[PDB]
């Protein structure tokens, strides 16, 4: 059950990272070419973390 | 009470609902950052 | 099977179930036969007003391998009770008589499941 | 002052009626709440005689006693109060009698506590009242201080207090 | 008969309202 | 008839203030044995006409009753009353009210603007017939007496907070003139009324009875402030006799 | 504490019944009305003296002309209400006059209450209610309210007096 | 108790998050 | 787009008016805001789940969201007892996560996306003056609203049922099988008076009428959606209305104000769509509960509850309504239109029945009446329950009170907003929202009034 | 002039429990009386003397012993309708 808590703590830490990062990257027209695949990868990682939290919830 | 495997995050949930209020505050901060133009 | 103590613990629910069953046999059949639909609706709402809680508490506190059958049967009495309510609101003698008979048959099938 | 004077006469050896008869009617008239200037009204016009009436005589001093012979004093009406509950306390400040509003759970009604009243000096000197109607009426009179008989028909007095020339000035 | 006095003062106020509206000093630009 | 109607059918229509009617014009009768008690199940009483005996300045003029208009609304009916009809040895039938909604306060308006409240009631009505009855039929007249309690109870407070077992016993707004009013002393005496229930319709298949009533009773005295007026009430009635 | 003083002057002085207070209420509510109506009227009869939808920057403090139309405001209130201000100086003096006169009149009433010179009662209605127990008005109901508040409030509000009022002497209606 | 410590810490993190976004955008001259 | 006063004419305190003609940033504003609504839904649900004591009644516990979910039939059983905590948690988590998606999309369109959508696509780009596109957007959103009402119907009929407080055997989650399709009943609810005893649509007292109304709403909204996709506004509509973004905003503001008032009254009076097992008793319910509680208590002491006159001469426990119905006495005479599942078994055709009051009162009716009279929607702002003269020991304000007060206030301020935006839309379309032109001042050309 | 309940307060009604006029709340001071035995006393009122409170039909032996134990706390005066009409003996408007 500790790995589910690790998954949920990872989800909220990466959620805080995305809360800091997404409006900064969207309001940076001069760093957009670097930051757009970072935003894509962050959205994918966040979605995968949410799905993993759901699956480990039904695994616990 | 939350389900048991989520109960480690009961304090965070306890501060979750007032986050929209901060949003109303945040716009003022941003206007303060630009000079209220 | 059933510890005599467990049986003693089920009485809490059985006494109102026996009261509701005997009253459904005596008052409710006469009131449906009298075409007294106002008193039929007020009977199935007032004196039967804890039938759902008491039968689901009987089914919850029963033996764990007879719970589903119990609840299942209990839910069928309720369905017959709602259909009886609708037939009494429609002033339907035959439909309310039929729903009373189905409710009685499912109540008796529920009452055969006691230890 | 009235009590000092009565107590001096009681210390000389007089009886209660003898001591209370030496109080001048003017002095007892000053000890009446209807002569206080803080009892009037802005549109209660004219003389104080248009209020309670023309004062005719001092009725004397009441002494209220319960069935167990505890002397009781009626709590006096303060200047603030248009109306006031009738409360009677003993010598050590314990409420022994009252006039109840709700008489379902009354415990200290004049009727229940057997309160009698005896008057010394004045018009009612030497008299004792035991009817609770008269005793409650004299209790309401004792609420206002010294009791006085009033002529109300000369000026058609309406029964509410006026202020004096002191208050109007 | 105090009702007569009350009706009179209320009627005087309403009549003053009528005359103050219908026969006001007209505002003029000069 | 409002026998098959539900609450939703009757609500806000005024039909809850009217007594049930014997549909069957059956001029039948209900047989009665000479020493038996028959219960009355749902006795109803619908007043229709209201009269107050006027009080003139003259002393020897004829008094006479004047019709009044009800200011209270459809809140003027007695219903759900249980009772008993006992038959004495000589066939004297005795109606005896027991309980139910056996009272309504009713305020009527007289010509001249006088509002007459009164406590319309059938409380503890005992009413006898002439002797020699073997049944209940169209000739059964229960004539008797009922109690009229005071319109205001002893817990009522007047607009100066004076009442009987609660409130002041004096006029506290007038401190030097507090005990000079006779209205300080409230009282609630028990009055008496006369009721005639004349049966005009007997349905012997179900024991139902209907007919008319004439009633006379005092009005509200307002805790003994004023003298009561005489009120005459005529209306119709229904009951169910338990054979 | 101010709220207590307010309720105290209600139950002990019937200070709502005092015409000096009623003139104060008229003055204060009228001054609030005048503030609201004058601010709204000026802000809605403004001259277009600028290009922004922000109308606040179309004013200069050194300008000589009026920033709003007195004529349009006068016509608006003459057709809506019946009368209107035609004189700006009288408008502003009235805006001074109403709440200041209200304060002065209520002060006169408070000076009256200092000596218990109250507008407590209408003696005619009291004598009628004393002799006729069917007569009830809102004034008599308010008198009963004041009686109850005095009896229930005095022992805790004036603790130096040592008012011992037993439960049976407290005035109360049925069931409360 | 440690519950109110975490509540305040989570609240303080959430409170600093918004002004942090504003501060990094103003310090680096983003599209404010 | 201008982000300052010199380039827009709008100050900072009116900044969002700088978006009126910037459709992409407007869409991002709209979508981020929806994020916020779904965020509050999810986070408030998780808060309410975390603070929930499930053996304690929801209305004791400051919950306004779990009653909404429980009325849909999730996580509850007979008498509204909480079976499982997981459906409420699921509803919270799904809203919270989705709100993250909606917030990211609003930020995009608001900060990075194209500021105007008209040069990018004709389907999504709109001009406020283009009456065909405005009605197209109305039409898409109407088909979606009708689909939502049909989703409520599907939950009640096909996927587990809704909580029926009026169910025989006691209130329970039941599946609606015979919804009221009869348009006479459904639209006669619209024709009923908004007064006592009638109650307009607040008086809907059964789940069959509710679910049948949502079948009709779904059908009406879907048909009106196609209408407005396929059609354009007619001449009377074109000549009657103001056609601008602020005008359409103000029309929505008046609509929202009306629904806010309706919602406050609905939650204050209706115990069917707002069951008292979750929301607590209504005020009428609690007053009738007190009268019933003391009728039962004094009847147990041997009082003749029908022949008992009170101090005024009216019946102390039972009296007559103005149309004659046998009702409870005292001040609750006002509340004689109240209907509840605990009370209706004691009612006959004429009103309250003497025989049922004498020998048909069950202990659960006494328990429910005591609980409802002591959970009356009376409370202080710092949540001290009961009458305001009570002392501090009962921590309770009813969810009906909170919901009703909130929505009344919201409804009032949205009427104010309607007046402000309608008036401004009219002045801006007429050209004098910025003030009176000094040369062409209209009063200077009018004749004098007198 | 006193009203009738004041004149009753002058009598032994104002000192102890009157089986013909006392409200049910006054029976709470005797142990074992409220609510059942007091209700039976009030229902079977009036009484000519105190002693015929023991002749109520349906009294149990424990109720008879309790009534015998508290016989000195009872008085009997004439039934006054001002305290008995409208079931003021059950609910006089006092809570
Ligand atoms: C443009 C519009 C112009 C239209 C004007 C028409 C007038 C509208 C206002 C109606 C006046 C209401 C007066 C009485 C209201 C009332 O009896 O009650 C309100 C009624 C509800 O009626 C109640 O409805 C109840 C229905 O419940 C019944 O059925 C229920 C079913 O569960 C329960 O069982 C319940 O127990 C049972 O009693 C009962 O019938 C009640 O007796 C009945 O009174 O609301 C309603 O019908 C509808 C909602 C009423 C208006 C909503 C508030 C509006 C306020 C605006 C303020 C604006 C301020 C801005 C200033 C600037
Ligand atoms: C300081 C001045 C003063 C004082 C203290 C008194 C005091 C007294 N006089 Mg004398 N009196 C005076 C001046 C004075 N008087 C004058 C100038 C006259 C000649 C008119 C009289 C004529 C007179 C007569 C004829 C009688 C008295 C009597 C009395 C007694 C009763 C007073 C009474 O009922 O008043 C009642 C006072 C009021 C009800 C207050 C009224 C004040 C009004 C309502 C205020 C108006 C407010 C205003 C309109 C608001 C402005 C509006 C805003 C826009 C600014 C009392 C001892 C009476 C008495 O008993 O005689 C023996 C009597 O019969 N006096
Ligand atoms: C529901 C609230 C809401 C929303 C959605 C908007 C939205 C918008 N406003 Mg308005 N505004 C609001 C409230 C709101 N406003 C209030 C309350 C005020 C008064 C103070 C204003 C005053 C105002 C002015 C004066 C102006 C706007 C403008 C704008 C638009 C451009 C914003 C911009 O350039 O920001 C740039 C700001 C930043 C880059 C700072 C960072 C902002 C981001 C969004 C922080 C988000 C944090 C969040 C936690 C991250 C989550 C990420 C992910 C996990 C979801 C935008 C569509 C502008 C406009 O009209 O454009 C033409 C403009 O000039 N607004
Ligand atoms: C429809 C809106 C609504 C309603 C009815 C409720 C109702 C409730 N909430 Mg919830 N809540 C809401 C919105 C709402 N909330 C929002 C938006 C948030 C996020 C900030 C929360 C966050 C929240 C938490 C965290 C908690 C509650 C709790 C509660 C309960 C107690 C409330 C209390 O003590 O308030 C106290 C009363 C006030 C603070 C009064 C506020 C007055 C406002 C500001 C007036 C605004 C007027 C007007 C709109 C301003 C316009 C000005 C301009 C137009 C001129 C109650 C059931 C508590 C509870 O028991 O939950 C279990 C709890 O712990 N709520
Ligand atoms: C009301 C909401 C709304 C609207 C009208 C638009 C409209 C638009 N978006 Mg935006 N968007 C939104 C929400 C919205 N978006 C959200 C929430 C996100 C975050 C996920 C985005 C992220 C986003 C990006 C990153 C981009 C756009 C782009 C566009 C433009 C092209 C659209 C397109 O290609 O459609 C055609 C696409 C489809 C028909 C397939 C999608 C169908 C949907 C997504 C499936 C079902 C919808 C939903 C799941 C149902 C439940 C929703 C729930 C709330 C009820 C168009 C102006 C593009 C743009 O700016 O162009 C220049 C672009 O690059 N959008
Ligand atoms: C919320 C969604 C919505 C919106 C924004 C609109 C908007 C519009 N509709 Mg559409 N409509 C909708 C839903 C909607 N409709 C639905 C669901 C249907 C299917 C039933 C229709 C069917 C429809 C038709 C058939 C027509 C419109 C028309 C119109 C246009 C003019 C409407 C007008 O002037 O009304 C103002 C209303 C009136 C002038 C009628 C006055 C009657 C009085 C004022 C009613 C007062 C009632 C009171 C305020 C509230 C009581 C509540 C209840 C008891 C009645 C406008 C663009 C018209 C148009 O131009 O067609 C393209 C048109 O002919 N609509
Ligand atoms: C969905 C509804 C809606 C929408 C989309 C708009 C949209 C708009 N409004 Mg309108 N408005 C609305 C409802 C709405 N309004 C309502 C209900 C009212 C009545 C109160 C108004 C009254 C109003 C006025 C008076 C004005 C606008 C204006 C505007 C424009 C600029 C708004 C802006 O930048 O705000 C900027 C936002 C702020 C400065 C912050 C607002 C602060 C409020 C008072 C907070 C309230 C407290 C809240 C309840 C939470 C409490 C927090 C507490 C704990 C601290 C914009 C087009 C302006 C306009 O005409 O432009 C053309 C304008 O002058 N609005
Ligand atoms: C030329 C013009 C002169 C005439 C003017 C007409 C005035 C009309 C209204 C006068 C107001 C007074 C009416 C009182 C009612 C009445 O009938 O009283 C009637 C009273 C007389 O009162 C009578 O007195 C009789 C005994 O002589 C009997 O007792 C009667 O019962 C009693 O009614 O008249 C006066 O008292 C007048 C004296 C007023 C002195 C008041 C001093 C207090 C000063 C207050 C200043 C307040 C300022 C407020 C400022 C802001
Ligand atoms: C534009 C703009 C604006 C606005 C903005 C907005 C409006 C926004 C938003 C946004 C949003 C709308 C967001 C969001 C979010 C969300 C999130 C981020 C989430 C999540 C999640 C999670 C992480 C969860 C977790 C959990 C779970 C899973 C369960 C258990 C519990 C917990 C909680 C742990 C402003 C005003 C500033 C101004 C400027 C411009
Ligand atoms: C769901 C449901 C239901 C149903 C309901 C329905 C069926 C409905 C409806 C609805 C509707 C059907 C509506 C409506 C409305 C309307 C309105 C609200 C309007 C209006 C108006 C206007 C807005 C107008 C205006 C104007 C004028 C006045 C003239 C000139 C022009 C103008 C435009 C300005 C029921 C109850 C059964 C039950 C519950 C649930
Ligand atoms: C254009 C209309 C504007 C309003 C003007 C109307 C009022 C003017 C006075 C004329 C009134 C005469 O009308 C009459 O008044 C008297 C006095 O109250 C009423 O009489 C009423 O009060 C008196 C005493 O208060 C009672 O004795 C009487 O029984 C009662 O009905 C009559 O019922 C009414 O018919
Ligand atoms: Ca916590
Ligand atoms: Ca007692």
């Amino acid at each position: 059950s500790i790995v589910f808590q690790i998954a949920l703590a990872a989800l909220v830490l990466f959620s805080f990272v995305m809360v800091v990062g997404v409006p900064v990257a969207y309001a940076s027209p001069q760093n957009w070419d670097r930051s757009k695949p970072l935003l894509y990868l962050g959205s994918g990682i966040w979605a995968i973390l949410v799905i993993v939290v759901a699956l480990l919830n039904f695994l616990v | 009470k939350l389900p048991e495997a989520y109960q480690i995050f009961d304090p965070l949930v306890d501060v979750l609902p007032v986050i929209p209020l901060f949003f109303l505050a945040l716009a003022f901060v941003w206007q303060a950052a630009v000079g209220f133009k | 099977t059933y510890s005599p103590e467990k049986i003693a613990q089920l009485q809490v629910y059985v006494n109102p179930i026996a009261v509701a069953r005997d009253g459904m046999e005596k008052r409710l059949q006469g009131l449906i036969a009298d075409q007294n639909w106002v008193d039929t609706q007020t009977y199935i709402h007032g004196p039967l007003g804890q039938l759902r809680r008491d039968m689901l508490g009987l089914a919850s506190s029963l033996l764990p391998k007879d719970q589903d059958k119990a609840k299942t049967l209990a839910k069928e009495v309720f369905g017959h009770l709602e259909r009886l309510d609708a037939a009494a609101k429609d002033r339907n003698g035959s439909q309310a008589k039929i729903q009373y008979q189905e409710a009685l048959a499912d109540f008796d099938s529920f009452l055969n499941l006691l230890p | 002052e009235i009590q000092r004077r009565v107590d001096s006469q009681l210390a000389e050896g007089a009886s209660l009626s003898e001591a209370w008869s030496t109080i001048p009617e003017k002095l007892a008239f000053y000890d009446y709440v209807g002569n206080s200037p803080a009892k009037g009204g802005l549109f209660r016009t004219g003389a104080m005689n248009s209020g309670d009436g023309i004062a005719q005589e001092w009725i004397g001093h009441p002494i209220f006693k319960d069935k167990e012979g505890r002397e009781l004093e009626v709590r006096r009406m303060p200047n603030f109060f248009e109306t006031f509950p009738v409360i009677m306390t003993d010598a050590d400040g314990v409420v022994r009698a009252d006039i109840p509003f709700r008489r379902s759970e009354s415990k200290f009604s004049v009727e229940q506590t057997g309160v009698t009243v005896s008057f010394y000096g004045g018009a009612l000197d030497g008299q004792t009242f035991s009817n609770p109607s008269d005793v409650k009426k004299f209790a309401r009179k004792a609420q206002l201080g010294e009791g006085f008989d009033f002529d109300t028909e000369t000026f058609n007095s309406d029964g509410v207090f006026r202020t004096s020339p002191r208050g109007w000035f | 008969m105090e009702s007569v006095a009350y009706i009179l003062v209320l009627t005087m106020a309403l009549a003053v309202l009528f005359f103050a509206i219908a026969f006001r000093e007209p505002p003029r630009i000069e | 008839d409002k026998s098959q109607l539900t609450y939703d059918d009757i609500v806000n229509t005024g039909l809850a203030n009217v007594c049930p009617e014997i549909s069957s014009f059956t001029r039948g009768t209900i047989e009665v044995e000479p020493n038996t008690k028959y219960f009355v199940s749902d006795f109803c009483m619908e007043p229709q006409e209201y009269f107050v005996k006027e009080e003139p300045v003259n002393k020897r003029q004829k008094a006479e009753y004047v019709k009044g208009k009800v200011l209270t609304r459809q809140t003027t009916s007695l219903e759900q009353i249980r009772g008993s009809i006992a038959v004495g040895a000589d066939g004297t039938l005795t109606f005896k009210e027991k309980d139910g909604i056996d009272f309504q306060p009713i305020t009527v308006l007289l010509p001249g603007g006088e509002e007459v409240p009164f406590f319309f009631t059938v409380k503890n009505f005992t009413g006898t017939t002439e002797p020699g009855f073997t049944s209940i039929n169209s000739s059964t007249d229960f004539v008797g007496d009922f109690n009229v309690p005071s319109y205001r109870g002893a817990g009522f407070l007047d607009p100066k907070a004076r009442g009987l077992y609660t409130g002041y016993d004096n006029a506290v707004a007038l401190p030097s003139a507090a005990d000079k009013f006779r209205t300080n002393k409230k009282e609630t005496p028990l009055g008496k009324g006369t009721l005639s229930l004349q049966v005009t319709q007997v349905d012997g298949s179900t024991g139902e009875i209907a007919g008319i009533f004439e009633s006379e009773q005092p009005s509200d005295t307002d805790l003994g402030a004023k003298e009561p007026l005489d009120v005459k009430v005529r209306g119709i009635f229904y009951g169910r006799v338990d054979t | 504490g101010i709220f207590r003083f307010i309720l105290f002057l209600q139950g002990f002085h019937n200070w709502t019944l005092n015409p000096f207070h009623m003139m104060g209420v008229a003055g204060i509510l009228g001054g609030a009305l005048l503030c609201a109506i004058h601010g709204a009227t000026v802000e809605n009869t403004l001259f277009e003296d600028g290009e922004d939808s922000n109308t606040f920057r179309a004013f200069e403090p050194t300008q000589a002309e009026e920033t709003y139309s007195m004529v349009t405001a006068n016509r608006f209130w003459s057709q809506i209400f019946g009368i209107a201000f035609s004189n700006k100086r009288w408008l502003h003096f009235f805006m001074l006059f109403v709440p200041v006169t209200g304060l002065w009149m209520s002060s006169v009433g408070i000076v009256g209450l200092a000596l218990n010179l109250r507008a407590y009662d209408f003696v005619s209605q009291e004598l009628r209610a004393a002799e006729d127990p069917e007569f009830e008005t809102f004034y008599t109901a308010n008198i009963l309210l004041n009686e109850g508040m005095r009896a229930w409030m005095a022992p805790q509000d004036q603790p130096h007096e040592n008012f011992i009022f037993p439960e049976e002497v407290l005035p109360r209606g049925n069931a409360l | 108790n440690l519950e109110p410590i975490f509540q305040l810490t989570f609240l303080g993190l959430i409170v600093l998050a918004g002004p942090a976004v504003v501060f990094v955008l103003a310090f680096r001259g983003g599209d404010l | 787009g201008g982000r300052d006063l010199p380039s827009t004419g709008f100050a900072w305190w009116s900044g969002n008016a700088r978006l009126i003609n910037l459709s992409g940033k407007l869409l991002g504003a709209h979508v981020a805001h929806a994020g916020l609504i779904v965020f509050w839904a999810g986070a408030m649900t998780l808060f309410e789940v975390a603070h929930f004591i499930p053996e304690k009644p929801m209305y004791e516990q400051g919950l306004i969201l779990l009653p909404h979910i429980a009325t849909l039939g999730w996580g509850v059983g007979p008498a509204g007892e909480v079976t499982d905590i997981f459906p409420f948690f699921v509803v919270g988590v799904l809203h919270l996560i989705s709100s993250a998606v909606l917030g990211l999309g609003g930020i995009y369109h608001a900060l990075r996306g194209p500021e105007v959508l008209e040069e990018y696509s004709s389907f999504f780009g709109y001009d406020w003056k283009d009456k065909n596109q405005m009605t197209n957007i109305i039409g898409y959103h109407l088909i979606l609203l009708g689909c939502g009402a049909l989703l409520l119907v599907f939950k009640a009929m096909f996927f587990g049922g809704v909580y029926d407080t009026w169910a025989p055997g006691g209130g329970d989650v039941r599946v609606i099988t015979n919804p009221t399709l009869n348009p006479a009943i459904i639209f006669g609810y619209l024709l009923k008076a908004p007064f006592g005893g009638e109650g307009w649509i607040i008086s809907v007292n059964n789940m069959e009428d509710i679910i049948g109304g949502h079948i009709w709403i779904g059908l009406i909204c879907i048909s009106g959606g196609i209408w407005h996709i396929l059609t354009k506004p007619f001449g009377w509509a074109r000549r009657a209305l103001i056609w601008s973004g602020e005008a359409y905003l103000s029309y929505s503001l008046g609509a929202l104000s009306l629904m806010g008032f309706i919602a406050s009254v609905f939650v204050w009076f209706n115990n069917t769509a707002y069951p008292s097992e979750f929301y607590g008793p209504t005020g009428m319910e609690a007053s009738q509960s007190q009268a019933f509680t003391f009728l039962v208590r004094d009847q147990r002491l041997g009082a003749n509850i029908a022949s008992a006159q009170g101090p005024t001469g009216l019946g102390k426990y039972l009296m007559r309504s103005p149309s004659g119905e046998i009702i409870f006495g005292g001040e609750t005479m006002r509340f004689w239109d109240f209907r509840g599942p605990w009370l209706e078994p004691l009612r006959g055709p004429n009103g309250l029945d003497l025989d049922k009051l004498r020998n048909d009162i069950q202990p659960w009716q006494v328990r429910r009446a005591a609980e409802y009279m002591t959970h009356a929607p009376l409370g202080s702002l710092n949540s001290v329950g009961g009458v305001i003269t009570d002392v501090n020991s009962f921590n309770y304000v009813s969810p009906r009170a909170w919901l009703a007060t909130s929505h009344f206030v919201l409804g009032f301020f949205f009427l104010v907003g309607h007046l402000w935006h309608a008036g401004r839309a009219r002045a801006a379309a007429a050209g004098f929202e910025k003030g009176i032109d000094r040369e062409t001042e209209p009063t200077l050309f009018m004749p004098d009034l007198d | 002039e006193l009203n009738a309940v004041d004149a009753k307060l002058t009598t032994d009604f104002g000192q102890k429990i009157d089986l013909n006029n006392s409200d049910i709340r006054d029976f709470r001071g005797l142990r074992g009386f409220y609510p059942n035995l007091a209700s039976e006393i009030i229902k079977n009122a009036p009484y000519d003397t105190v002693e015929e409170v023991l002749d109520i039909p349906g009294l149990s032996e424990t109720q008879k012993s309790r009534l015998e134990a508290n016989l000195g706390s009872f008085t009997v005066t004439e039934p006054s309708i001002e305290l008995t009409s409208g079931d003021d003996r059950i609910n006089p408007g006092v809570y």
